[PDB]
């Protein structure tokens, strides 16, 4: 968030509009990673093998 | 009968749901259950391999139309 | 990558020092989340050991 | 980062490039000192568990 | 006597030292030594804590008059 911040006070305003997809999906994209769960050697139990 | 409207469920019951539609939609097309190798997973997971394939490429276009756009004229 | 190359065409390079913290060390925090999914091991299944 | 900031209000203007290189890279090793931290066990006792 | 004196000592016996401090200061004040909780220890940690906070705060004033001091007018 601190960057498209960063970006606006600088007055490049290169993010108003469509532009602002690239800043939306790296979140959802972030969100996606930090959401799998536990995968482990002992937390063996999972989809490939149940 | 048990079973019937919408009650709760759960993740693995999510789960055990979509192996019995894998297996029994194998046994409508190839007469057999064994599935030593199951080739819907595989032949699913190429389509969305292709489709995602077609969106980076879209979003590598867009991308472009930023760096150096028509408008530089003069 | 995308997101950063599109400022620079713009012309405002505010990066560089104050401004390439942000990035820079954004970055690191990706590669540790890949390493954590790679999680456990000691398994040693091989082609050249069967 | 306030040693840091304190610097550019005075002028000298010495960071970046070649400067820059000293605090990113000191800053990686306080972050290795909390982490050495972390290594005080390897179980859980939630509330969700209990 | 047995401990009387100014010899050296090690770090357990600084530990167990504190801790018959505490049990035995509580047992002035509540007249009991079951101890479930400690409370002690935090009253205490408390006004540390407050002091630390002053401090932080102290010394970020320090850190604007650097960059904005009374001397840079017009």
């Amino acid at each position: 968030g601190g960057m498209v911040a960063m970006v606006f006070a600088s007055g490049s305003h290169v993010f108003g509009g469509i532009g602002s997809i690239f800043p939306l999906f790296m979140m959802v994209g972030i969100m996606m990673m930090m959401f799998r769960g536990m995968g482990g050697g002992q937390q063996q139990m999972s989809r490939p093998k149940l | 009968g048990s079973g019937y409207g919408l009650g709760l469920s759960t993740r693995t019951q999510v789960t055990g749901y979509q192996f019995l539609a894998r297996r029994t939609a194998m046994a409508l097309t190839r007469w057999r259950v064994r599935m030593e190798i199951e080739p819907g997973r595989r032949q699913t997971l190429a389509v969305v391999a292709s489709v995602s394939a077609a969106l980076v490429i879209c979003l590598g276009a867009l991308l472009w139309s930023f760096i150096s756009p028509s408008g530089q004229l003069n």
